[PDB]
């Protein structure tokens, strides 16, 4: 294979090495579950409820 | 304070050894094997030797035996592999043909 | 020394003997590496440090790896099928000559004169002093063999 | 309360104890779970395996691919009928002890496709240890099924060796979570409006 | 029985079996350093719950892999199976006997070196083998003889590349090699060495990005001596090329211990980035390169270092 | 001497330590825990190909280690055969013998 390809593939090897540390130098992006809770929007679509009327009876 | 008388005896039991290895078995690959023992035995006998007189003599024809060794296990091995594909066996007893 | 030399001559002894008796190809192998082992260990306590090293390094590192190599390619098939080398009609003859050889051999060796191996480590440095000195030629045209193995072996072995 | 394999009491000398203790600590902290992908809760899980969840700091995103050295199934996905008999191989490939996680609502009942081609759950053919619903379960699901997991491992019972001693599996008979969350989730009142973010 | 002759092997035999638990622990300890440090790369924590930082990840694999159920395959050769994992382990073991930590902290001073560590790659190979043919898959021997045809592509010049520090030092000793670096380390004229022993020593390692695998039938504690072989095996490189071309223990200020721990931890992370920064080359292309490019370069770099040093022969 | 023998039982007992380490752990994991194609022959190219190249390596080893000591007609010498050894190269690349794809 040629001599510049050869070069040229050993630098982008390199940069890509350098983004990696770069990139470890970097900011964590974990949410830490259990001990950080779990921000859910406020129409997410999980646990099924029954809910009452303000008087205080079941609304089914 | 090692003779080297048993350097040699060990060295001619391990070449007929592998002469025997060599002679009993219709097997290719354990007649290969079999002559890898008896040349690498003959290098033993060569490093004795040397190391009896305190030269490098010995080294440097045991250097020459391996190499011999590595280019015959090379033929011998290419070899069986162009029998095992045009007879799909190792017996070295059925390639017998020309004779008398 | 003494004892490291006499434990390996006995392993190697006994392990070339489990070679040339064995059916299972991997087995033998593998005790023939075993046996590389113990002789090299032999060329250690002898002095002979470079031909230890290489034993394990090229006989034991390189061709029995081609042999192991070789026998995976094989998938070894009538073979453990027959069993013929223990019959004794098989292999007394030839135990018989080889015994005569080794015992004439042996009688050969006892009559020399001995004044014992001192085990004094010859080094790497004064092999390749010599290698390149008194033996140029041998350098060389071991190259230009080694050269001829590799043609052969590559003309030979193909597939096409 | 226990069950082994029978409804039986704990079984558990002092040191035994420590022994087993000590045992269901060190598998209960390295789960290796098996990379087997089904349908979109596979998905899921490996998001969870991924940096914003990171389910490496529960020490279980060793992923194998040889059942062999797995020590977790989680069934995440539909069980068709011709990746059932493959579901059971990789089950029965794998040594003890083994546990497994049904993920998502199609591996604990076949959830929406109750249809001629599925099998309905993955409990009609291997025990499942710890269900989840979701459909699919999202990452933290899957991390919380993993400690419900990892506390039903510290409370079992298993040999130590296969020479000495008695040699069943007893495994704890937990309560619900159903059961123990009953008390936060009916004194829930008032939830945010969905008008809102 | 107090005799100080007695004293100095008792404390020769401490000295090398220190050594030998702390490269084991060591090896050991960076699995898990491994998963912490693919988490620092990717934006992550990694394992650290199971005690202080995740310090007991390691015990609590440890014991799993002990109390997993041992299995091996009914239709397998028992003795292969049971010994690729043990040459897996002890190879590169023995590999790392011949290190030089410390002045007075060496395990063996032998007059080979570096041959020695020949001797023990061309074992590891052994090892690789016999995994895959013990394993009684054909899937798993296809692959297998794939890595070990990439490992011998790669050994044909792991020594060729260490030549030219041998030939610099004139000597296969490891002590002649690092006090053959008090003014200058080796990584500045073997420049094309320390490239080409980097990349061997990876290779043969079967490290990314060097690698139907051979290990899919290996369970149990098994498959935990390969692990640790493996790791043991980085260790070992890392130590070989810290003492062949950056110097060994030289150093100006800190003691000599320190700076050969803190060479010997760079390259170990610099093996942890090469694992999560590069991509696979296909296998041709990966043979291609160990046959066409860096066996050459190691012959001219040979002779180059042998025009060099006999020129400056007065 | 005392010194050297110190070193040959440092190094014997690293081996026996190591290989009872190794033997201990294998013996543990077997003991503690309950019950329950033909190849193409590039293969042997590359191996033989492996083989030949060692041997020279080994010829070049020697070498290595007295270069000071050979002076430049030993340089010659190793340079004659460097040189064999890189026809030889060159013939098994452009012939397609260290060519895996086809
Ligand atoms: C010592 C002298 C040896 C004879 C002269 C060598 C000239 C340089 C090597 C050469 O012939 O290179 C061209 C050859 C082309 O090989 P090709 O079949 O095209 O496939 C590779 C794709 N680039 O590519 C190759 O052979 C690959 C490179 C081999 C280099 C060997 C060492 C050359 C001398 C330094
Ligand atoms: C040894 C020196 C090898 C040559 C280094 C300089 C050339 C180089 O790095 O080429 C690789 C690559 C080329 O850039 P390219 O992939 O075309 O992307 C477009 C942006 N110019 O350029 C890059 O990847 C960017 C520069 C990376 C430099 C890395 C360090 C090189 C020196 C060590
Ligand atoms: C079964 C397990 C293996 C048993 C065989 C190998 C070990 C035998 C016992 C060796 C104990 C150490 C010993 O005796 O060393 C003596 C010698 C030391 O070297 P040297 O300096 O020349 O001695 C003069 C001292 N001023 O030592 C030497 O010269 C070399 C010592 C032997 C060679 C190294 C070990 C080879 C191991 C081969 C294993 C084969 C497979 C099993
Ligand atoms: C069981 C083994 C028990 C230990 C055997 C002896 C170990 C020490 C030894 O071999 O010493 C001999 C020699 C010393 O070399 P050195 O000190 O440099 O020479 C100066 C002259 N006295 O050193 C040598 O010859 C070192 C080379 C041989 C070392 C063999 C080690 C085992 C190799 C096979 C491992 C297989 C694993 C699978
Ligand atoms: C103890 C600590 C050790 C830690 C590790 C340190 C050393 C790491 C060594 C890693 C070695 C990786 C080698 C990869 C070789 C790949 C060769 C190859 O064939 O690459 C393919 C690619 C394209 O080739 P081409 O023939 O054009 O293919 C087109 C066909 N469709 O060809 C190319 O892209 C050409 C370039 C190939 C790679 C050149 C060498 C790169 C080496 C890795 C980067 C090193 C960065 C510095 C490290 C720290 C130094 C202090
Ligand atoms: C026998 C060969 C073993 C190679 C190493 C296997 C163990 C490490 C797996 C790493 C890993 C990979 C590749 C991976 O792809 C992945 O994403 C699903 C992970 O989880 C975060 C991993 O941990
Ligand atoms: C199908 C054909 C098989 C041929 C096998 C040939 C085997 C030859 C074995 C020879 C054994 C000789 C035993 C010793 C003879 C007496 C001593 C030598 C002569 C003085
Ligand atoms: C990855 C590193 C592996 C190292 C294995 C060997 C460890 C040997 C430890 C020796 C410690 C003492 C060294 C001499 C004293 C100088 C340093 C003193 C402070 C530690
Ligand atoms: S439960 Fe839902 S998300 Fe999971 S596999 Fe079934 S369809 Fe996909």
């Amino acid at each position: 294979m040629t001599l510049k390809e050869l070069l040229v593939g050993f630098g982008t090897q390199v940069r890509s090495i350098w983004m990696i540390g770069l990139h470890a130098f970097a900011k964590r992006e974990t949410r830490m579950y259990p001990e950080e809770p779990v921000y859910l929007p406020p129409r997410y679509r999980g646990r099924i409820v029954l809910t009452r009327d303000p008087d205080g009876e079941e609304r089914c | 304070m090692i003779p080297l008388q048993h350097g040699l005896i060990l060295a001619a039991i391990l070449f007929v050894l592998g002469l025997t290895g060599l002679v009993i078995r219709r097997n290719l690959l354990f007649m290969l094997i079999g002559l890898e023992i008896m040349i690498n035995a003959s290098a033993l006998a060569f490093v004795v030797a040397g190391s009896y007189w305190g030269q490098t003599d010995g080294q440097v024809m045991y250097i020459l035996a391996i190499s011999l060794a590595a280019a015959e296990a090379s033929i011998g091995l290419a070899l069986l592999l162009q029998l095992h594909r045009r007879r799909q066996n190792l017996n070295i007893d059925s390639v017998s043909e020309m004779r008398g | 020394m003494e004892f490291a030399f006499y434990i390996c001559g006995l392993i190697a002894i006994l392990a070339t003997l489990r070679v040339i008796t064995h059916t299972n190809p991997v087995h033998a192998l593998l005790y023939l590496i075993i046996s590389l082992l113990a002789i090299s260990g032999v060329f250690f306590s002898l002095g002979a440090y470079f031909a230890g090293a290489l034993e394990i390094i090229v006989y034991a590192g390189a061709i029995m790896v081609l042999f192991v190599f070789v026998v995976m390619m094989l998938n070894l098939s009538e073979i453990e099928q027959e069993r013929q080398w223990l019959k004794p009609q098989v292999w007394i003859g030839p135990a018989i000559l080889s015994a005569i050889m080794l015992v004439v051999i042996v009688y050969a060796i006892l009559g020399v004169n001995d004044q014992g191996i001192d085990g004094t480590p010859i080094s790497a440095k004064a092999v390749g002093i010599t290698l390149f000195g008194p033996y140029v030629l041998a350098v060389e045209l071991a190259s230009m063999l080694l050269l001829a193995g590799l043609v052969v072996a590559f003309h030979v072995g193909r597939e096409e | 309360d226990y069950t082994l394999t029978e409804i039986v009491t704990d079984p558990l000398n002092v040191f035994m104890g420590k022994l087993n203790d000590m045992v269901n600590w060190g598998r209960k902290n390295s789960i290796w779970p098996y990379n087997f992908g089904l349908s979109c809760c596979y998905v899921e899980m490996v998001t969870s395996f991924t940096a914003v969840h990171d389910v490496a700091r529960f020490g279980a995103e060793v992923l194998r691919a040889s059942p062999r050295q797995a020590d977790l199934m989680v069934v995440a996905g539909t069980c068709f009928t011709k990746m059932a008999p493959v579901i059971q191989r990789l089950y029965d490939q794998m040594l003890e002890p083994k546990w497994v996680i049904s993920m998502g609502a199609c591996a604990n009942s076949g959830g929406m496709y109750d249809i001629y081609s599925v099998v309905q759950g993955v409990d009609k053919f291997i025990p499942v240890d710890v269900y989840i619903p979701g459909c699919p379960p999202r990452p933290e699901a899957y991390m919380q099924a993993l400690m419900l997991l990892q506390e039903s491992i510290g409370k079992e019972r298993r040999p130590l060796s296969w020479v000495v001693g008695d040699q069943g599996v007893y495994r704890a008979n937990m309560q619900s979570e159903r059961e123990r969350k009953r008390g936060e989730r009916i004194a829930v009142t008032n939830l945010r409006t969905p008008d809102e973010i | 029985w107090i005799s100080p002759e007695l004293i100095e092997i008792l404390l020769t035999i401490l000295k090398a079996v220190v050594i030998l638990l702390v490269v084991v622990t060591c090896g050991a300890f960076m699995s898990f350093g491994e998963r912490r440090l693919l988490g620092l790369f990717q934006n992550r924590y990694g394992p650290n719950r199971v005690g202080w930082g995740g310090s007991l990840q390691l015990v609590a694999d440890m014991i799993k892999m002990f109390f997993k159920e041992d299995w091996i395959p009914k239709f397998s050769d028992r003795v292969i199976f049971t010994l690729a994992p043990m040459i897996a382990f002890t190879s590169l073991l023995l590999a790392f006997a011949i290190v030089p930590v410390s002045p007075g902290w060496v395990v063996a001073d032998l007059n080979i070196g570096i041959l020695f560590f020949l001797m023990m790659a061309g074992l590891a190979v052994y090892a690789v083998l016999f995994a895959g043919w013990s394993s009684n898959n054909k899937y798993s021997l296809l692959g297998a003889m794939r890595a070990s045809a990439q490992t011998l592509s790669y050994e044909v010049f792991l020594g060729l590349s260490l030549m030219g520090v041998v030939a610099q030092a004139g000597s296969f000793n490891m002590t002649d090699i690092v006090n053959s670096q008090a003014h200058v380390w080796n990584v500045i004229p073997q420049f094309f060495g320390f490239i080409t022993f980097a990349i061997a020593g990876v290779a043969v390692c079967h490290r990314h990005p060097f690698d139907d695998g051979y290990h899919i039938e290996y369970s149990g504690m098994k498959f935990g001596l390969f692990f640790v072989g493996e790791y043991i095996g980085i260790v070992t490189i890392s130590a070989l090329m810290v003492t062949l071309f950056f110097g060994g223990w030289q150093g100006p200020l800190l003691p000599p211990f320190i700076w050969f721990a803190l060479k010997t931890a760079f390259f170990m992370m610099m093996f942890i980035l090469i694992r999560a920064s590069l991509p696979r080359p296909r296998y041709d292309q990966v043979m291609s390169f160990g046959w066409k490019i860096c066996l050459p370069l190691t012959l001219i770099n040979l002779l180059v270092t042998a025009a060099v040093i006999l020129w400056q022969a007065q | 001497s005392t010194e050297v023998i110190a070193h040959h039982w440092a190094f014997a007992i690293f081996l026996i330590v190591a290989i009872g380490l190794c033997c201990l752990m294998l013996v543990g994991g077997w003991f503690l825990g309950g019950r329950a194609l033909r190849l193409s022959a590039k293969f042997y190219l590359v191996a033989m190909f492996f083989v030949i190249f060692d041997v020279e390596a080994l010829y070049l080893f020697a070498w290595s280690t007295s270069i000071r000591e050979s002076g430049w007609v030993g340089f010659v010498e190793a340079a004659i055969f460097i040189f064999v050894l890189l026809a030889g190269l060159v013939y098994l690349v452009r012939i397609g013998a260290l060519d895996w794809t086809p």
